[PDB]
């Protein structure tokens, strides 16, 4: 009820070259989040934006390393955002986080974060 | 090393006279270096102002999408350079209002870093 929640699902363990989908649905926020996106933090690395998209389904942005492999989408008129991840590579292994209410792929501008979902791409 | 968050407090927060802005624009250092042409002061608690970052997400005037508009109008003061205002003798007109504020928010914890607009 009273608190915003970004419910993350999907993710997990897959072989290198495999595919996974991540999902995020916000509850408790009674307006559109103009941007929502996925960030990740991989072992040994700082957190980085992966993909983001605006509430009309445009303004799509990707990290250079996932373009052509990952696809972000949103439900129009709802605060949900999804990431289809194909052709996965070991260095895509990371904790993935849903983020909402920010600007493009800039992490510091996002104020609502999911708890983080592990994605593990084995080799 | 003045943090972004602290700069917003310094520039925009006065939780506590038609001469108010002359007094305050100098007191918060907005007349050192230049006469900042426009400045807004908010007379609400810091907690009420920080809570706006949890309120209605709206586009910032420059098109950034991490701005937030307050649900209630808030007590503010506008300060605006006068005609005879010329650096280093800055001078301001004070206009009181009760308007919704719009701020840009950043960080963890997520707090205002820019005062964007009143409407």
């Amino acid at each position: 009820g009273s608190q915003v929640q970004l419910v993350e699902s999907g993710g997990g363990l897959v072989q290198a070259g495999g595919s996974l989908r991540l999902s995020c649905a916000a509850s408790g926020y009674h307006h559109p989040y103009i941007y929502m996106g996925w960030f990740r933090q991989a072992p040994g690395k700082e957190r980085e934006g992966v993909a983001a998209m605006d509430s009309g389904g445009g303004g799509t942005l990707y990290a250079d390393s996932v373009k052509g492999r990952f696809t972000i989408s949103r439900d129009k008129g709802k605060n949900t955002v999804y990431l289809q991840m194909d052709s996965l590579k070991p260095e895509d292994t990371a904790t993935y986080y849903c983020a909402a209410g920010g600007h493009h792929l800039r992490d510091h501008t996002y104020g609502q974060w999911g708890q983080g979902t592990q994605v593990t791409v084995s080799s | 090393k003045e943090t972004a968050a602290a700069k917003f407090e310094r520039q925009h927060m006065d939780s506590s006279s038609s001469n108010y802005c002359n007094q305050m624009m100098k007191s918060r250092n907005l007349t050192k270096d230049r006469c900042k042409p426009v400045n807004t002061f908010v007379h609400e608690s810091l907690a009420d102002v920080q809570a706006v970052c949890s309120q209605k997400n709206v586009a910032c005037k420059n098109g950034q999408t991490n701005c937030y508009q307050s649900y209630s109008t808030m007590s503010i003061t506008d300060c605006r350079e006068t005609g005879s205002s010329k650096y280093p003798n800055c001078a301001y007109k004070t206009t009181q209002a009760n308007k919704h504020i719009i701020v840009a928010c950043e960080g963890n914890p997520y707090v205002p870093v820019h005062f964007d607009a009143s409407v």
